[PDB]
RNA sequence: CCGAAGGUGGGACAGAUGAUUGGGGUGAAGUCGUAACAAGGUAGCCGUAUCGGAAGGUGCGGCUGG
RNA sequence: GGAGAGUUUGAUCCUGGCUCAGGACGAACGCUGGCGGCGUGCCUAAUACAUGCAAGUCGAGCGGACAGAUGGGAGCUUGCUCCCUGAUGUUAGCGGCGGACGGGUGAGUAACACGUGGGUAACCUGCCUGUAAGACUGGGAUAACUCCGGGAAACCGGGGCUAAUACCGGAUGGUUGUUUGAACCGCAUGGUUCAAACAUAAAAGGUGGCUUCGGCUACCACUUACAGAUGGACCCGCGGCGCAUUAGCUAGUUGGUGAGGUAACGGCUCACCAAGGCGACGAUGCGUAGCCGACCUGAGAGGGUGAUCGGCCACACUGGGACUGAGACACGGCCCAGACUCCUACGGGAGGCAGCAGUAGGGAAUCUUCCGCAAUGGACGAAAGUCUGACGGAGCAACGCCGCGUGAGUGAUGAAGGUUUUCGGAUCGUAAAGCUCUGUUGUUAGGGAAGAACAAGUGCCGUUCGAAUAGGGCGGUACCUUGACGGUACCUAACCAGAAAGCCACGGCUAACUACGUGCCAGCAGCCGCGGUAAUACGUAGGUGGCAAGCGUUGUCCGGAAUUAUUGGGCGUAAAGGGCUCGCAGGCGGUUUCUUAAGUCUGAUGUGAAAGCCCCCGGCUCAACCGGGGAGGGUCAUUGGAAACUGGG
RNA sequence: AAGGAACUCGGCAAAAUGACCCCGUAACUUCGGGAGAAGGGGUGCUCUGUUAGGGUGCAAGCCCGAGAGAGCCGCAGUGAAU
């Protein structure tokens, strides 16, 4: 259902993804629940921002994150933070 | 067309088996009213037991939604406890 | 947790021939998008009446409700001033 | 039982079109007068009636914007 | 943050309209035309569509198949041919999940459709979490497969057979209903929790590994309840339209009791009664219209718009219906009726581009029958994977915005030549040529990014399960992989001013003038108005001016216009005081004081999504644009203070 | 039969409507009408019912009989007449 995914934004040859928690209903570029920060892929270095407290309040309730969106919460960490409250 | 005629013949499939289904819990709730309507007490309590039974297995299986079988369930029980 | 409040209006009694309810004139009164002046609209409301307690010229509180039925909304909570 | 469509019927609204017609406007130095503007040669106008090819005239009342 | 000008006259001042100078388009037309970036591109016929795709997937639910050969044998011509069930691959059919999302269109719709704010004690919610209880015991069919039979096909019927995570019994269940006790709490119906009994209501296995063969376990799946989350429903305040030359409109309409129906309240549906309901605060009717965030103009108030982008709505050839499913009354589902296209063996069938491309038509007028699932989503799967015309890109169009260009420094013989000339020259004018020089772009040739993070597969380590170091889940690393665009942006070297400027105007407004031809003709014009033989207004040349790959015309918005005047106008004579009164509704209300708090002001809380305008920084070679951060916008709801004023007592 | 005014001076004659109840109704208008305009629907019998409701009666019992449901027959229910 709930799922963190990427929103597409920015110029044509030049993306940008703010992680936003959508439905899988709902169009990508369209409606959504609430955002968490950014992702800038076409650096030519790193730049991942993510809340990463409201995106844990997300998690908790039940929201899956995508593939990409995933490894950038492990990236910042908060797969690991998760994990931590799980066995908790 | 676009290979829904699996849904189609699936569909017309659980239309009769539900149908039957709908048809047996109708029976068995009018199978009540016609043992209230005749002031009968122990072919009463065994239809609404028969009833409940089938209104229970109906929402069991598919679409009766406890809501409305809550109506019927309650009305009925409130028909042969009104004796 | 006390739960949410629902609206509440006092109004006026306009008639009270329907079978249990009254109909209640709403005097609130507002101001334009252009000119600014407040000029004054009447809104009656269908309201129940359970123990048909009223009177034509009555000031009258209601609640909103659930819908009672075709264009009723609302009941009664205080009859505060009788019609002389 | 409900029921889309269709059928019959009498009305309502709206657009075309119609012999003919009535007023309107605009137009090559056309015809008849000259009603108004001056005391415009009967001061003019307003309302109303009436008559007259036509502007108009006449009555009554009112007005000066004599 | 606010500019005016021409035109009523013989001359003038007011009033007054008209006309112009500006910015905008999903614009078109005309002349012309270099590239790059980013955006946009049927406004009209919601006209009709050839073709191609746009929704499938799971063999870890199931039965049957097709191959295949690890070993096992077979018959001989050395060319070959089987049969046992290895792995291994292929998937008509059952079945589950999806098809209800995503993509299109704006026809309907003037009211809960939308915006904003609430209320639901009157509600539904698959997949997703988290927690708690479970998952037992049997049964009978059916597709496929065959064997017939009927059909032109579409396909259909009959007998056989067979399995499931299909379906159905049955047990056990804290749901749901009933009945009786409590306890506490409201906003009328009422709400929450505890207990008891009665009546029923479940469930399903599959893969891997361990094995004493009983089973045991992980992962996935299944059932029930309770939360969260998400989506959906209904209801109310306010708000956004034209006509009164639309004034009366309703009868399931307006209420009641009872029943049915619904996920739910309800005339939502029906019986029976009552005579109600809406109404100049504009009912009804007619016309028009998707609404909004926003967009254009404006000093602002406003006025106009509702393209792109984003939210909600409604629609799917027209009207109606249901089915299934958690959710549809379903764009690429079904049944019916109508029109149209097609096929027919005349009995009967199929179809719905307002999905992406494209075709024909209508039109002043708007594009490719392209590449890819690499990235972001989706669906399914345990996953690898598959599907995806969403989406990423690519192509066409100056359609818009933005940025760089067509050279540069020096140059007086002011060359030739044009145009003009009182023939002294003035001008095109340092503008050509001279000299010197750059290469953005042009071209040739090399090198070549970010967009990629992953998924999955290994190895570790921590940890939860476990009968256990099996084995799997979860988290961190540690590797190996993956580009349609595309050798594209980009960088580097070589060469030549070589390939690269036009359009409009020049009386005033309004910057910019002369000459020749014409002779109220041809023609120009937005207005004043030009032209009837000395035309800076017509046509041409020179020149100048404006802009500039644009320029000009048109069509509509808004300004100018204080020309609908709230900001911000008027009525003695310019348009305008009802012929005058009596008065209903409405509006407005002398004084002192107490009080109230509806208006008013102020505080806190929530909210007015994202994008957009605005501020501040950042990245694209700058810019457009992107990105980050903030602000703004409510007569908005709840809540708290003030009491001068308006109102209330 | 089929057709239906083609007959004809002309729908002359004939046919057609023709009762009761309910719905609905135009131009025009002297505001009365038009109007029974037009155009439709239902009319049997049976059981619910000696009814709902009335009249008489002191009650019994007699008359009058709207409306609905259920159902039954027929080609046809003011089944004839007018």
């Amino acid at each position: 259902a709930v799922k963190i995914r990427l929103k597409r934004m920015g110029a044509k040859k030049s993306p940008f993804y703010r992680i936003v928690v959508a439905d899988s209903r709902s169009p990508r570029d369209g409606r959504f629940i609430e955002t968490v920060g950014t992702y800038n892929p076409v650096a030519k270095p790193a730049e991942v921002k993510i809340d990463e407290e409201l995106a844990l309040k997300w998690l908790q309730t039940g929201a899956k994150p995508s593939d990409t969106v995933r490894n950038l919460f492990s990236s910042q960490g908060i797969m690991e933070k998760f994990h931590n409250a799980k066995q908790g | 067309i676009k290979s829904a005629i699996k849904r189609t013949k699936t569909n017309n499939e659980r239309r009769v088996h539900n149908a039957t289904i709908k048809s047996a819990m109708r029976t068995a709730i009018k199978q009540v009213e016609a043992s209230v309507a005749n002031n009968e007490a122990d072919k009463a309590k065994t239809a609404l037991t028969e009833a409940a039974k089938r209104i229970d297995k109906a929402v069991k299986t598919g679409l009766v939604h406890k809501n409305t079988a809550a109506r019927y369930k309650s009305r009925l029980a409130k028909k042969v406890n009104g004796l | 947790s006390e739960r949410n409040q629902r609206k509440v209006y006092q109004g006026r009694v306009v008639s009270d021939k329907m079978d249990k309810t009254i109909t209640v004139v709403v005097e609130t009164y507002k101001k334009h998008t252009l000119y600014g002046k407040r000029v004054k609209y009447s809104k009656k409301f269908k309201a129940h009446d359970e123990n048909n307690q009223a009177k034509i010229g009555d000031i009258v509180k209601i609640m909103e409700t659930r819908p009672l039925s075709a264009t009723k909304r609302f009941r009664l909570v205080e009859v505060v001033e009788e019609a002389v």
